[PDB]
DNA sequence: GATCGATCGATAAAGTTTTTTTT
DNA sequence: ATCGATCGATC
């Protein structure tokens, strides 16, 4: 109940399921909370339909 | 490009006066692109040079436009390119011509050829009956090595590039360059463009009957596709163009042509002979030509001024084309909001003349004959291989028929196949149909003129009114009104008529269709509480009194008796329902009835 | 005389609405 | 444009 993709990345390796799920919703808010961290992080919903198949 | 560029040069400097006036007009453009865009929470690159602006003041830039125009636009396309970022670039396609003008004895009708100007501009005009496929194609990938993480850049030419004799590139995807990375791109990162072949006819009419129509074709790009539909009166200019190799080929090539001519060109423009633009004048005056009683009565005998009488025919036609709306059912099958009207006349009482005279103001309906084929309203799988491989269903006549109106003749006069075609065209709004492919549905919003004859002479009188002609009643049933022409012998009658045939040897019609074309956008009320009520006292009656009288009537014919009275209060271009409506829808019938 | 390399030549395409007599 | 076959040159 950490890194709920991680969690995710458990339920596949015992072999019970092929299909993982990388939405957007943990790439926002993934930005959203590194909003307040004042460094440069570039746009990624950008590049991901700029340019998607090269994620 | 020493001495092939200094008066490309001098150009540079020099029509930056012509665009004294549009150097506002090519940032103004994009400034509102850089601000819709950035504020979501879309134009293309169109620079309209007019020939004037370039004619008034340069003779040797302007006859070289005429004359070899294969040097000279690429120079207006690179002045061009360099005074969009240095207007605007602190934001963060080449904007390529438009050139309307005028030409001075360059329309060129495509049934005859140029044996002087080939290879230069010509202005042509017609009707487009082709209408091929859409598909992209590259102009320049961008290619990558994963390994030391550095792009590379790659342009290649075909023919699209209108003027220059390019030595081409038939390479696909140019890998493994000159080092030892596996290559990738980034085609996000490309650039893509398309093409479209249509073919032009010859408007026949200024063509004199020596000659079946001619055609040939002209090959656009992105800024002017999906424009033209399958029957516009389209007038385009462009270049003059050879392509291929031909008679020189390896061996063989013995009494074979090797040069398709072709046109690569700008500016579609549509014409009328949907564009009518209107001031605050002339819009102002049909609101004062909306204010008499009379509207109605005036238009009706505005309309042919050639034959006599049948006002209750000539306010018929002017009540059908305009049509009624069709509110469309939520979750629910949408009614007929077409109105169909028939008739049928003992023979030469110009039962026919009125016909073709609406597909002059007809506002792009564009009607058939009635021959008997199969393709009124379908394709039959006719796909021609569409450049070897691919199957299309091309519409036979009802992609024209789309919000417009048709007329067809002789209707008893046909086979079998039209009888079952009329069938579920009518009753249906669209048709599917998988002759050798898949099933579409595609849709029409359509109205049918008729025309037919009775067949055993004069015997209109002494008979069973219907079952008159025997076609099968379901069509009838589906109909509305079946005008029965009278033409009997009255001797004031006839000696009038002998007057204005002799005085045709020799409340107009533009102010008529603007008229309709701007009444049909404005709003459609449906409702009053009491009209209603007059309506249905007013079928009643002829319901009780209906096998007591000629003709049987439905419940169907209820739904054309507010029909009538919808689009009659659109010729009064008000929001309420009224109560003279209703007299109107009355009386109309009652002549179609007794 | 045999083997290897280079140059030249040959190899890949697709159909199904109008019109005739006839039953 | 690619593959196969034939011819020529070199070892
Ligand atoms: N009732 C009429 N009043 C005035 N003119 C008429 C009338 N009937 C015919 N005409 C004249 O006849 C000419 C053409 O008639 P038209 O050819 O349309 O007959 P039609 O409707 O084709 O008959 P049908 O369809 O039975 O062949 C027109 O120029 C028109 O002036």
């Amino acid at each position: 109940k950490g890194p709920k993709y991680m969690a995710m990345l458990q339920k596949v390796a015992n072999r019970e399921l092929n299909s993982v799920i990388i939405d957007l919703d943990d790439i926002l808010q993934y930005q959203n909370e590194k909003f307040l961290q004042g460094t440069q992080a570039d746009d990624l919903v950008s590049a991901i339909q700029q340019n998607a198949n090269h994620f | 490009p020493d001495a092939v560029f200094g008066d490309r040069v001098r150009r540079f400097q020099e029509f930056l006066d012509t665009f004294t006036s549009y150097r506002d007009s090519v940032r103004s453009i994009q400034v509102y692109n850089s601000n819709n865009a950035a504020n979501y929470n879309i134009l293309p690159h169109r620079i309209i040079i007019s020939l004037d602006d370039l004619r008034e003041f340069d003779r040797s830039f302007w006859s070289g436009i005429l004359v070899e125009p294969a040097y000279f636009i690429p120079p207006a396309e690179k002045a061009l390119t360099d005074l969009a970022d240095s207007m605007d670039d602190v934001p963060h396609h080449p904007w390529k011509l438009s050139f309307k003008g005028s030409f001075g004895a360059h329309a060129l009708s495509p049934r005859t050829l140029t044996a002087q100007h080939l290879n230069k501009l010509v202005s042509v005009e017609g009707i487009v009956t082709k209408t091929s496929l859409v598909r992209p194609k590259l102009i320049r990938s961008v290619h990558y090595a994963a390994k030391t993480g550095r792009f590379h850049y790659r342009d290649y030419t075909d023919a699209t590039t209108t003027l220059t004799t390019r030595i081409p590139t038939p390479a696909i995807y140019p890998t493994e360059d000159t080092e030892g990375n596996k290559l990738t791109t980034e085609y996000g990162y490309s650039t893509f463009i398309d093409h479209q072949r249509i073919t032009v006819q010859e408007m026949p009419e200024m063509a004199p009957a020596g000659q079946l129509p001619r055609s040939i074709d002209v090959i656009l790009d992105d800024d002017l596709v999906d424009k033209t539909k399958p029957g516009d009166r389209v007038n385009v200019v462009g270049v003059f163009k050879s392509l291929g190799a031909g008679g020189m080929n390896q061996s063989n090539s013995n009494t074979l042509i090797g040069f398709k001519t072709l046109i690569l060109g700008n500016t579609v423009y549509p014409l009328h002979a949907a564009r009518q633009m209107l001031t605050d004048f002339d819009i102002r005056n049909i609101n004062k030509l909306s204010k008499k009683k009379d509207i109605f009565d005036i238009l009706s005998q505005s309309l042919a001024p050639s034959i006599y009488g049948h006002d209750h025919i000539k306010k018929a036609i002017l009540l059908m084309l305009m049509g009624g709306v069709e509110k469309n059912l939520e979750n629910g099958s949408h009614l007929r909001g077409d109105i169909n009207i028939l008739m049928v006349g003992d023979p030469s009482t110009a039962k026919s003349q009125l016909l073709r005279f609406v597909l002059n103001t007809a506002s792009l309906a564009i009607a058939t004959t009635g021959r008997g084929s199969s393709g009124v309203g379908l394709t039959a799988a006719v796909t021609t291989d569409r450049e070897t491989g691919e199957r299309r269903l091309e519409a036979g006549a009802m992609v024209l028929a789309d919000r417009g109106v048709v007329c067809i003749d002789e209707f008893d006069k046909m086979t079998d196949v039209d009888r079952v075609a009329i069938h579920e065209v009518m009753e249906q709004q669209t048709v599917t149909i998988a002759k050798a492919g898949i099933h579409t549905t595609l849709n029409a919003r359509c109205s049918v003129i008729a025309a037919a004859n009775p067949v055993f002479g004069q015997y209109d009188v002494n008979r069973d009114p219907h079952q008159n002609i025997a076609l099968p009643d379901s069509l009838l049933s589906r109909f509305d009104l079946l005008f029965v022409v009278t033409d009997d012998i009255n001797e004031i009658r006839d000696r009038s008529i002998s007057e204005h045939v002799l005085r045709t040897h020799r409340v107009t019609i533009p102010f008529l269709r603007k008229y309709v074309q701007y009444a049909k956008e404005r709003v459609i009320p449906q409702l009053t509480q009491e009209a209603i009520n007059v309506i249905v006292k007013n079928y009643t009656d002829l319901r009780n009194d209906d096998n007591t009288k000629k003709s049987p009537i439905t419940a169907r014919t209820l739904e054309t008796l507010i029909r009538l009275a919808t689009a009659h209060a659109k010729v009064r271009l008000s929001k309420t329902v009224n109560k003279v409506d209703a007299k109107v829808a009355a009386n109309l019938l009652r002549f179609a009835l007794l």
